[PDB]
């Protein structure tokens, strides 16, 4: 098949638009198993965005779990997923002509969105990196919402059907990809805030074997509170129950769900619990073989070379509570605030009046005991710690007590519009800054956010080519050079040697250590 | 379709599972493994966590090291290669170690062993201890886990010897082993 | 009456060796208020050291919580407690002909020792700093050890008779010192370790009226754990029982051990608890109203000019328990030393397993869990912040709370023979570097480690003239002066503004606010 | 000897003491004060906390501002004159007073009020609540100090309306007094 050809510096890129990687879930295929793609006849229009997954934006919308230019620039993160459809299983490819400023180039997936319910590989225009870092990028649709992750529990509806469309997508590319000059065995997943829950959920399964080697979770990870639903009945007699299919029986509750409408099926309003998800991942036992957690505890994977990283500040949205007020953040509201953070997630709550309190207590900078903002700041931190930056470490050092080889960030950089918030290291991976400001990414890019985004797409680049970020192409910017005379050392459980990244970068040891720990270490041992 | 499903076999103890097949293979150290693994098609099965190629797995004399998550790989390419997979749960009780300290007069005695699963400790002085001016705990620097007694202040009769049975509740056929240490 | 007259750079100056304040406690006015003192016939003999009260040094030995110098060389100590006798009550004198390098001259008295049962006005010779500061100094001898403090919570023995002691020996200035060039309305009471505790508790109490108006506090007060014993009984009774005087009645019992003689009951050797004292000051309901801490809250005192402080690493001695080691501090060591931290302070201990490995977390340092010294040196703040540290912001917060003017320090000093201990502050309060080694004070008396000495005694003599330390003479040290660019701002409850000693001075604010927010917000709150 | 020793007037309640003499001297506000303070010599009598020189202390419609300690200090300078100090625990028990909050279904409760001694609290819902999904407690930042009734997850019928009883236990003949709030 053939496709179209674009440019803007750099060396020419060729699009792939609309590839079909499985024939698409429409009958009694919804809540199935992707099978393969149906046989392609003639020489396929791969020339136009394909449409989007059933996704409602106009309400059921986790405001704090979502990346910033999502809920910031709505309006134009509309305009993506207005063509919807339930046949949108197709991927996208992004692959250059020449080397930008034929033996067999590296290929870098891209799972996405934000939450299981929300987003399309559309969105992300991986076109500069392609040619920039002189590899194949691949943006691809899965299935979403209550498509993506029904579940009964039972072998009736087993769930994880999202995940086994990115599975099959990253099957046709292993078979395939070899023939757009690609490299079958340097395959690249990497993610964002669901998806990097999602490279981590594949890293952990079985049915990932042959088809990739390097790992990115950009922010995100597999054993969060809202990475994972261990309560997938619950939910689903929600569903089942606002269109009349909750029936007794599991079996004929399912092929109930199959005849309404794919529309009137997702955009139909449940909210889970607070700090979790209804719809998502589950453990089935295939895909999932046990509790993420645990699996990673016992090491119970293979040696998927990884790059994990966190942003200083992520959940700014959690924060967006009483943002709009600046005599602070309320005093009292603080205590509020936290004593739902315990309940929602620690809350058993046998021992919980001390959990609160002295969690309450790690974060109140007493320095300034009566100011609002550093409350605020700490909150913001209390959060991010919890929600990213904790559970972050301590995959990487389970993978790395297990030895894959493993790198680890930190990233320290807005633009602004209107603290460095989750999502925004992303137009700096997809070389945004180099393009100019498109509708979802609105900043002055200064001279500055340029050089940013060169050295995180050499990093990036360089890793999915080797298993090493630092090696390939070398650190320059001359095109002074800051990242030059700085080498990303490897992680490891003992010296937790990460990079900064920002305008500042260099290697530091123990990221947060001191507050890693009281949630790694003391607080889930009160109980 | 092209199926496979595992069924145990060699030296399994006090069997528990799930929907799909055997989620637990528990098995003690020194004995020996086999896990049969079925086909329809045929397949060609592989055993993994180089792929083997035999259809039954089997490891004599195995060793803690060697547990964890395998699968079964059958596969003649009709449609998706089915994967079952299982826990190799090994499971031992080693000889416990035992420690000590003094002071003015509070005696501490530490009592670490390796185990799978976590054992249980218990305390004894002829017959079996609990909290009164007599504690017991477990530390955050778990590298057993551990289990210390604390004599707070020596009282006149509670000077004899104590025993720090270990337990991994008789699981898998393994015996309880403790350890003694005397008093003056 | 006259006396004898010395010099050594400096304006010379006259003692007053022997002078007493109150008629000997010796027949039944052994355990009774001092009566004042018997009527002076003669020009009395001001002219050799009187001796010592009685105490032990060879075995009953409050380790931890004396003075370094003391414990460090006790060959030396010893060498001035020889000349014991029951008959002790005479203080000392140092006043000077002219200011060191005609208005009546404040007053500055030391209260001293370490613990209560250990020490002399003696080992203090307050010369250098009489002429330095051109100010009196007074340094006493109070009633020691059983002789001090014991009691039986009745009308029988109420104890608090070494305070008395000083309270008198205080009255003598009041009413006397003027006919020494002396100022009865700037006198200026100091102490170390003990005497810190005891300057604390004469400020709450009513009994020293018109008898001074400025307290320094060095290292320590009356809230913590061993400044004040709420047990009297229990420990008179143990010594009661190794003389054979325990009888069932308070009143035969106490008349029993007036017989005995003095030299055979100080001697006798009872071990307290870990972290308390048995022969210390109590609340009687006279010269102690209330428990301390209890009357600094409800501000049941008048305003004292204070001055408090606190040195960097002050229980050293704490970590010497397995200091010759040297792969560090054991790591199951800590764990150890910590439980029985808190059993014998909060150990009640109904939810005790918390308090310990929370405590524990706050001190580990995560950035090298495996390092042994870097728990070592953490053990050693550990016991620091809890044993002076914290309390002592607490007492200021207090005092200043009720607005009497205060100023607060940090020590940060050594000079080493063989981290800043308990104690180090004091050769330089008394100028000892200013004469050259002293057979307690071996140390190098570096150039810099006179700057020193010259400061503090500016500063703390200054503090006695007007309740302002940086005030009247101001910071020289030419005959560059590294302390010229600072004011020792003035402590509040809101900014704990406080002077950092050392050789890097300056204003910061809230020392160690973190930890000492720990002890004195969380952890009581626990239970 | 010079002495003193006090006794009681004005308007106590229900009196606690100790071996010396009357530790406490607890009064309600907006009542009378009288502290007599007996002397054996003659003396001067002294009370303070610029030394007033009246027997007896008095204030009218005291305040909890004028709470404290207070010596007497009689003197003709015959031996040391004695001093003894009495407590004055002015106590009181203001309006209480009641804030709120809102979210997915969570209801905070917050209810202060200044009182001395400590109050206790009481939640009501037409009779008092105690722990099924609700509950309640006390925080770090006491500016009363305040108690905090939390709704987990509003349940149909939890929906009704509340009274935050306040209570001195009736010490010193103070009422207790209580506020509502309702829900919907």
């Amino acid at each position: 098949v053939r496709g179209v050809r674009r440019e803007l510096i750099l060396g020419p890129v060729v699009q792939f638009l609309g590839v079909p990687y499985a024939t698409p879930p429409l009958g009694a295929r919804r809540f199935q198993p992707p099978e393969a793609p149906a046989s392609w006849p003639g020489v396929r229009n791969a020339t136009t965005l394909p449409p989007a997954c059933p996704q409602n934006l106009h309400g059921a919308l986790p405001a704090i779990m979502l990346p910033v230019w999502f809920t910031d620039n709505l309006e134009a993160a509309a305009t993506y997923v207005q063509n919807q459809s339930e046949d949108c299983l197709y991927l996208n490819l992004y692959v250059p002509t020449e080397d930008g400023p034929s033996g067999k180039k590296p290929v870098m997936l891209f799972l996405h969105g934000g939450s299981y319910m929300e987003g399309t590989g559309n969105m992300f225009d991986g076109s500069v990196l392609a040619a920039y870092g002189n590899v194949i990028v691949a943006t691809l649709n899965y299935r979403l919402g209550v498509l993506g992750f029904l579940s009964t529990g039972d072998q009736a509806a087993k769930g994880n059907y999202g995940l086994l469309d990115q599975i099959q997508a990253l099957r046709w590319l292993s078979e395939n990809i070899a023939h757009f000059g690609g490299d079958p065995e340097r395959i690249t997943i990497f993610g964002s805030g669901a998806g990097a829950s999602c490279v981590n959920l594949l890293i952990l399964s079985h049915h990932s074997e042959g088809l990739f080697q390097k790992a990115i979770a950009q922010s995100g990870t597999a054993i969060s509170s809202w990475s994972v639903n261990y309560q997938p009945l619950k939910y689903t007699r929600l569903l089942a129950a606002k269109v009349g299919c909750d029936r007794e029986d599991s079996t004929e509750a399912v092929e109930c769900l199959r005849r309404k409408s794919s529309r009137e099926l997702v955009d139909q309003d449940v909210q889970p619990a607070r700090y979790h998800i209804a719809f998502g991942p589950v453990v089935d036992g295939d895909v999932v073989p046990d509790d993420p957690e645990i699996l990673m505890q016992q090491g119970e994977f293979l040696n998927y070379d990884m790059l994990i990283g966190v942003n200083q500040g992520e959940g700014l949205k959690f924060v967006e509570d009483s943002a709009e007020s600046e005599d602070g953040v309320s005093a009292s509201a603080f205590d509020f605030t936290v004593s739902n953070f315990v309940d929602n997630l620690y809350g058993y709550p046998e021992g919980k009046d001390v959990l609160r309190e002295t969690i309450k207590f790690m974060y109140t900078d007493w320095a300034d005991r009566d100011n609002g903002e550093m409350r605020r700041k700490t909150l913001l931190a209390l959060f991010t710690d919890h929600q990213w930056v904790a559970p972050a470490v301590a995959t990487a050092k389970l993978h790395a007590d297990y030895q894959s080889p493993v790198y680890f960030y930190t990233f320290y950089h807005h633009c602004q519009a209107e603290d460095a918030a989750h999502g925004d290291e992303l137009p700096y991976v997809f070389g945004v800054p180099m393009v100019g400001a498109t509708d979802l990414f609105p900043c002055n890019f200064s001279k500055n956010d340029v050089m940013l985004s060169a050295v995180v797409m050499t990093y990036w680049t360089n890793f999915a080519k080797t298993g090493d970020p630092n090696q390939p192409v070398p650190q320059d910017t001359k095109f002074p050079n800051r990242f030059e005379e700085v080498v990303w050392s490897k992680f490891n459980s003992k010296e937790k040697q990460y990079l900064h990244i920002g305008l500042k970068p260099r290697v530091r040891d123990n990221y947060r250590a001191n507050k890693v720990a009281f949630w790694l270490e003391l607080v889930p041992h009160l109980h | 379709p092209a199926q496979a499903q595992i069924v145990h076999a060699g030296q399994a103890c006090v069997v528990k599972e799930d929907n799909i097949s055997e989620r637990v293979y528990t098995i003690r150290e020194g004995d020996t493994l086999m896990l049969q693994c079925l086909v329809t098609g045929r397949p060609q099965v592989r055993w993994t966590k180089e792929t083997s190629v035999f259809e039954t797995l089997r490891i004599e004399r195995i060793a803690r090291t060697q547990g964890g998550r395998y699968y079964c790989k059958a596969e003649n390419g009709v449609g998706v290669p089915a994967i079952k997979s299982i826990r190799v749960d090994v499971q031992y009780l080693d000889e416990p170690m035992l420690t000590v300290h003094q002071t003015v007069k509070t005696v501490f005695l530490r009592c670490t062993v390796n185990s799978n699963p976590p054992a249980r400790f218990i305390w004894k002085r002829g017959s079996d201890t609990l909290s009164n001016g007599v504690d017991i705990y477990e530390p955050l620097y778990t590298q057993g886990e551990t289990k210390v007694l604390k004599l707070k202040n020596l009282r006149p009769q509670d000077y004899a010897s104590y025993t720090c049975q270990v337990s991994v509740r008789n699981v898998c056929g393994i015996p309880d082993k403790a350890i003694t240490f005397r008093l003056t």
